[PDB]
């Protein structure tokens, strides 16, 4: 039998009620004797596609419905098999969200949407427009408080604003979404981000604000507002803030259009426990007690289960959540969604940090929102390995331990194949020599700013000063400005900018 | 590619 056979392994994002779900798992373990293990790994959304297929990976995966279409398309999720008596217990529209090519590809759980969360003691009346925020912050600054603070590292949070005035993702054309019609480069979109960029220029927000930093700012009462979803209410209650939840601010007289997502559970197609996974989902989780339990840890939002939604239905927070949901649009689920998210995330972090003008970021964002991309076989907790698309820069390991820097000209066969070119003039071409490689012959050189440093002792491939070659090296320490101090093998110590210090594939063996 | 030494 396969190693995964005989038990269940669940994956869920770290901001949901995985402890409340562990409870649902205990009731199940008890009734069947089978073991259930709940995990909340980092960047699970990117690891699932690389480990699920090797025939391994978790048995159940929880994420917003937007990424499920790509998994189903690639054959990583199995077609679920609920009868009609069960299909009736869920809201017909939540089933619509997890359908791909007329096939049900996952069990829906809840409808979640971002709302404006505010402090009542600090702000008895919240602004209705974004344009009131710049003045609201000047007023609040005199008392040592800020007006707004939310995650600027994840595009999902800024999207509501980028969409209010006309920005969209993919156009819903005939009976479908035209991937040839991206709307992240139109004036509607540019006007929203430009407004966001200005808020930062005028010191109303700092581009370093991430998720953790904002949550604390609001829970300690350092800021009057924040834009988050239902799952965040658990921590606020635990704190002191006397808060409220209402509609998002308008922009240019238009409502903020938050992308609406349906948390959903998928069943891995490689799994030998598809039938134990169904038992768990239909009889234990999607039950009044099963949801009530997960809802208790961290609020789920508007639940797909009709009978239990009758409870939260009257809750004002759910009311606001559904209000904003009705004003926004439901995320698509085509395979191009992950490429799309990588492009916008790249454009938002860049425009906000000055590294790129709004025009430049969004223009490129439109160029890579539909692009086919691949990922490197070598992964690292310190450096991203995707997405590798045309125009990307990488470290290539010639068949002929030196790695040369190359540009990517073509991604083919679903990202399992590339055609890279060395830009330095070669005997066969002054434009550069071209090679064909698979996923193990290269490492992605992240184009954006670095996020994590390498612990001292880490083996890496750094580009040597005045060369286009990456040589083996050992990390001594990281200089504050970010820069890595390194001892190069077979030669003072050498200082190389972090952007040129990649993980070692050899060490990763 | 450009090399060392
Ligand atoms: O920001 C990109 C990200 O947006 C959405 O992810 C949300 C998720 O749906 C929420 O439930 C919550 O966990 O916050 C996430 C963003 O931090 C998309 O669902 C996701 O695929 C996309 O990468």
């Amino acid at each position: 039998m396969k190693i995964e056979e005989g038990k269940l392994v669940i994956w869920i994002n770290g901001d949901k009620g995985y402890n409340g779900l562990a409870e649902v798992g205990k009731k199940f373990e008890k009734d069947t004797g089978i073991k259930v293990t709940v995990e909340h790994p980092d960047k699970l959304e990117e690891k699932f596609p690389q480990v699920a297929a090797t025939g391994d990976g978790p048995d159940i995966i929880f994420w917003a419905h937007d990424r499920f279409g790509g998994y189903a398309q690639s054959g990583l999720l199995a077609e679920i098999t609920p009868d009609k008596a069960f299909q009736d217990k869920l809201y017909p529209f939540t089933w619509d969200a997890v359908r791909y090519n007329g096939k049900l590809i996952a069990y829906p759980i809840a409808v979640e949407a971002l709302s404006l969360i505010y402090n009542k003691d600090l702000l008895p009346n919240p602004p209705k427009t974004w344009e009131e925020i710049p003045a609201l912050d000047k007023e609040l600054k005199a008392k040592g408080k800020s007006a707004l603070m939310f995650n600027l590292q994840e595009p999902y949070f800024t999207w509501p604003l980028i969409a209010a005035d006309g920005g969209y993702a993919f156009k819903y054309e005939n009976g479908k979404y035209d991937i040839k019609d991206v709307g992240v480069d139109n004036a509607g979109a540019k006007a929203g981000l430009t407004f966001l960029v200005d808020l930062i220029k005028n010191k109303h927000m700092n581009a370093d604000t991430d998720y953790s930093i904002a949550e604390a700012a609001f829970n300690k009462g350092e800021t009057a507002m924040t834009i988050n979803g239902p799952w965040a209410w658990s921590n606020i209650d635990t704190s002191k803030v006397n808060y409220g939840v209402t509609v998002l601010p308008t922009f240019k007289g238009q409502p903020s259009k938050p992308f609406v997502g349906v948390l959903s559970a998928g069943i891995n197609a490689a799994s030998p426990n598809k039938e134990l996974a169904k038992e768990f989902l239909e009889n234990y989780l999607l039950t009044d007690e099963g949801l009530e339990a997960v809802n208790k840890d961290k609020p789920l939002g508007a639940v797909a289960l009709k009978s239990y939604e009758e409870e939260l239905a009257k809750d004002p927070r759910i009311a606001a959540t559904m209000e904003n949901a009705q004003k926004g649009e439901i995320m698509p689920n085509i395979p191009q969604m992950s490429a799309f998210w990588y492009a916008v995330r790249t454009a938002v972090i860049n425009a906000a940090s000055g590294r790129q003008t709004v025009d430049e970021a969004l223009a490129a964002a439109q160029t890579n929102a539909a692009a086919e991309f691949g990922s490197s076989y070598w992964t690292s907790e310190y450096n991203p390995n995707a997405p590798i698309l045309v125009g990307s820069e990488v470290a290539y390991k010639p068949r002929r331990g030196e790695w040369i820097q190359c540009e990517v000209l073509k991604v083919v066969a679903d990202g399992t194949r590339f055609e890279v070119r060395d830009p330095e003039p070669d005997e066969l071409g002054n434009s550069g020599k071209v090679y064909k490689c698979n996923r193990k012959e290269l490492l992605l050189i992240p184009p954006g700013f670095p996020t994590k440093n390498y612990p001292p002792g880490t083996k890496v491939l750094a580009r040597y000063p005045e060369t286009t070659t990456f040589y083996p090296a050992i990390v001594i320490g990281t200089k504050r400005d970010g820069t890595c101090r390194l001892r190069f093998d077979g030669e003072k110590e050498t200082e190389v900018t972090r952007r040129l210090v990649l993980p070692s594939p050899t060490a990763l063996a | 590619a450009r090399t060392k030494q």
